[PDB]
């Protein structure tokens, strides 16, 4: 049980982690927006 | 040797030797892939027989050599780059077809700079202010023909 | 206890690699950071 737990920890764990990867992609990927919104500055001052 | 042979040394012989900037900048990226070589390759720690070894002090030593070598040629390339577009306002300065020729100039090394890396462009906010004064330039210009 | 320590080690292992990649994702955002700022 505690073995079974202890992988199924490695699994949760991972469910976790990639979860929290795939939301600061989404963040990182709003970067990129605020990368777009530095193309709008961009064109603003041409 | 890449420990011993500091930031000093190369950088004063690649910046006297002043090559090209874009295949300054080619070699430059050259030592950015041997970071990431350095970073695959180097362990943090390796055990040998009796022994716990680490190397976490030179991969990062190495590595962070390497970005001040590569950053201080970006560096030396934007001094050159700012030798050419002060050499630019100096001219639109003075007249106020070779204006446009140097607006053909400071277009193109920006657009060298941008190209070769996103990162290493907008490496002042003189150099954009420069290229929109650049700009607002031949406006004066052909003001001042006028007279 | 050999399964549980290989277990530990899996976790470390994937902790570790978690760790590189979020040093790639930080120095990422700080490029995009700084190039953006820099306007």
């Amino acid at each position: 049980n505690e073995q079974k737990a202890k992988c199924e920890a490695t699994e949760k764990r991972e469910s976790e982690r990639r979860q929290v990867e795939e939301k600061k992609h989404n963040e990182e990927i709003q970067f990129l927006k605020r990368t777009n919104q530095q193309l709008k500055a961009q064109l603003e001052g041409i | 040797e890449l420990n011993n042979n500091d930031i000093s040394t190369f950088l004063k012989t690649y910046q006297t030797q002043c090559p090209s900037a874009e295949e300054v900048r080619e070699v430059v990226i050259t030592h950015l892939k041997e970071k990431e070589i350095l970073d695959n390759s180097l362990p943090s720690s390796i055990i040998i027989g009796p022994f716990y070894i680490n190397v976490d002090n030179v991969k990062q030593s190495l590595s962070k050599k390497r970005k001040a070598l590569a950053t201080s040629m970006l560096d030396i390339l934007a001094k050159n780059l700012h030798k050419e577009v002060d050499s630019i306002c100096e001219e639109f300065r003075s007249i106020s077809e070779k204006l446009v020729f140097l607006e053909e100039r400071i277009v193109k090394v920006m657009s060298d700079y941008e190209v070769m890396d996103e990162f290493f462009y907008n490496l002042t906010t003189d150099d954009f202010n420069d290229k929109w004064a650049a700009n607002n330039w031949p406006s004066k210009i052909l003001g001042q023909i006028d007279m």
